[PDB]
């Protein structure tokens, strides 16, 4: 799976996790055998204006 | 690794059972053992080691102390209730790099409910001279903690206005004092005629207005 | 094992500020010194740490760019500097030792970080009269910085249902906090009852007398 | 919900800071996010959405505008602000029922002070034929707006009789003007001799007084 | 997503007034409608929103008794009724469509409704001839009504230094604003100065002569 997320919502990608990205966009199950990789991609995503 | 810590508010009267329970988003368990740490903290004090790993209490603890459980859950129990016991216990994790603290238990001793006595003081006239109005709202020796403060300006609940300022427990007495400050300019206190405290308790069957006209 | 910091320093926004932790009772090359924030009346928020025999610094994500942690062996003392002070960093800053495989095992009394835009102001005290069983009384002291403000009655003559309560900081980034007694009704006849206020950072000593 | 917009009425310089506060009496937060919005109007057009929420911004809004805050406190920030910011910004919520408004802030842009080039009028004969008699003091280039017009018909102060118009800052002058009109009937413009029009302003060591004789 | 409204409402206090509100761009349907109140030059107050699809209107407690709006999906526009106008009524409304969780999210140009007893009446001019470096000189427009008016100088040869204030609006309920310039005073004597007044509700077009 594959998305785009705010820098600080980076900490809700994990098992057990709270907030508005883990309770209603893409939650986690708890047994979870695999990885998260997550880099920063503020010079493609992010546009003038 | 997110700690919540189930409650965060106990009253327990002396000698009685105190249980904080402290749920970890994932494992703190590696290498076999427990990373589940449990602080204390005396007001006026830092923090000291209570539990280090689940179950082994750190050094100088009383055998009151005790932590359990494994994995992502955790509690600790103190059964022979004292007096020094009075204090905020947190649990924090040691299994990965950033250390994470839970919300904190405030721990205090249990009474019996005891009904507020509410006072009114009217701002000083010297006050008055500096443009200024204070009125306070004041409730001594009233258990529990939960007090609903409500001002009433020529029957206008006022909202914004109002500063509460809460004193720990008492050492003997164990009975709150609360105290609510309402700031107006002179010119807008001078405004209106009478001014009205609403209190609203447990202790109480109804809430309890105490009021005075301005002079 | 015993760690000494320092005491409660004061600065503007946008500042720095260097605090010092003294090890004391062990070797200090054996430990690493972690160093953990505390809003007052908050939970805690571990800031991170540093190792003193390697200068190997770990620090919290939302600390790396403010937080700045050095270490000097020679005197046994590690230092911590925070940059660009803002009044999100008001607080109570801990300094620990490394023991018993927890990250802040030993901690040291407690460094109070208050950042303001106010200067040292004096405290202006206001009777707050009884009104016309247990009648009530007190003073009130408003506008003055920075805490605190040592307050007692008759000079420590009347100890018995004497509330003190915790300053509050208003909007306009000063301090206030009522002092307040119980009494007996027959007693506003003829007891004289004082208010003695002071406030070292302001110098002032200041008693009012307080009647119906 | 009442809304007090700090500062109301702004002048910086460009390319500094900007900043415009909104204090709420009760919490605008609901549902975890924020309902502080604001709004700018330049005179002449509509009010436009500049940041709806705290600080997610409105469509078409420069990265200059920033908004910042919660609970009841927040703050609108322009850094580098150009020339087109000259509006009247407004902070609003949308927390509860009843949508309230701030009290609004002009943004203005800030110059060197400037003493005022002071003039003063007789009211034109044709109109004294008609009955009435406007006397006009004005004041051409003058930064800022704070500007005291006092009337002295004979060495005596005029009251309720002054009207004064503020025109809207210059483009490029960008320095304000004004004129006061005294209106009178003819019977008590010909029963005084000398008409004057004194002007307090802070670019001024002293106020300056203009006076005609009648005729 | 563009509104229309009327323009310029002219009404004499006791009556009621009706103003339209034509949605653009959307479905008119899925967004509510709101009104928003606005004296000129002053705060903004939130008159009351309607649901186009169903016709639930929410008003403010001070507009409630003399708002009403109703809406017509088949035209899709809104329409805000007003009763028993008073001075206090005189001002700029807006209608805006709701977005971006804010209640008026896209507004409207704007309805500027007038509550005034007064009739069309045309200007009486008076040339504020200079006084006997740079002169000072200009016009004066009086007892006018309703605004605006045209302020224009030799046909626009004049564009310098020119100052048109806004009107103030008498307690007889008419509107006077003077339009000012500093001149070279080499031009006082041969150079001719004329103002041009033009009040298009009473179609009043008059030239004036400024001679020192």
């Amino acid at each position: 799976d594959s998305f785009v997320i705010r820098g600080d919502e980076v900490r809700q990608i994990a098992p057990g996790q709270t907030g508005k990205i883990a309770d209603y966009n893409y939650k986690l199950p708890d047994d979870f055998t695999g990885c998260v990789i997550a880099w920063n991609s503020n010079n493609l995503d992010s546009k003038v204006g | 690794i997110v700690l919540t810590q189930s409650p965060a508010s106990l009253a327990v009267s002396l000698g009685q059972r105190a249980t904080i329970s402290c749920r970890a988003s994932e494992s703190v368990d590696n290498y076999g053992i427990s990373f589940m740490n449990w602080f204390q903290q005396t007001p006026g004090q830092p923090p000291k080691l209570l539990i280090y790993g689940s179950s082994n209490q750190g050094s100088g603890v009383p055998a009151r102390f005790s932590g359990s459980g494994s994995g992502t859950d955790f509690s600790l129990n103190i059964h022979p209730m004292e007096e020094d016991d009075t204090a905020m216990y947190f649990c924090q994790q040691s299994k990965e790099v950033p250390y994470t603290f839970g919300g904190g238990t405030k721990l205090e001793i249990k009474r019996t409910v005891a009904a507020p006595s509410v006072f009114i003081f009217p701002p000083s006239d010297e006050q008055l001279k500096s443009g200024t109005a204070s009125v306070v709202c004041l409730l001594n020796n009233f258990y529990p903690r939960e007090a609903k403060v409500q001002w009433k300006v020529d029957n206008a609940l006022q909202s914004g206005n109002s500063q509460e300022s809460v004193t720990e427990q008492d050492s003997k007495d164990s009975t709150y004092s609360l105290s609510s400050t309402l700031t107006l300019s002179k010119a807008d206190y001078e405004k209106h005629k009478v001014y009205a405290c609403e209190v609203t308790h447990q202790g109480l069957s109804s809430p309890v207005t105490k009021s005075f006209n301005r002079g | 094992v015993q760690l000494q910091q320092s005491a409660a320093e004061l600065a503007r926004p946008g500042a720095s500020v260097k605090m010092s932790c003294k090890a004391s009772g062990y070797t200090f090359t054996s430990y690493t010194m972690h160093w953990v924030k505390q809003r007052p009346g908050q939970g805690l928020e571990w800031i991170g740490y540093i190792n003193p025999t390697s200068g190997y610094t770990e620090y919290n994500q939302n600390f790396k760019d403010k937080t700045t942690l050095t270490a000097d062996k020679s005197s046994s003392t590690a230092y911590m500097q925070l940059n660009s002070l803002t009044s999100e960093d008001s607080a109570v800053y801990y300094c620990a030792r490394e023991g018993h495989r927890v990250g802040p095992a030993y901690w040291g009394q407690g460094t109070l970080v208050t950042v303001s835009a106010a200067s040292t102001k004096g405290p202006s005290v206001f009777p707050l009269a009884p009104s016309s069983g247990t009648a009530a009384l007190g003073c009130l002291v408003k506008d003055y910085f920075p805490e605190p403000v040592t307050v007692s009655w008759n000079s420590g003559a009347l100890t018995s249902g004497v509330h003190t309560f915790p300053a509050v900081l208003q909007s306009s980034g000063l301090y206030s906090l009522s002092s307040v007694v119980t009494v007996p009704s027959s007693s506003l006849g003829t007891q004289t009852y004082i208010c003695n206020v002071n406030h070292k950072p302001s110098n002032t000593k200041v008693d009012k007398k307080v009647e119906p």
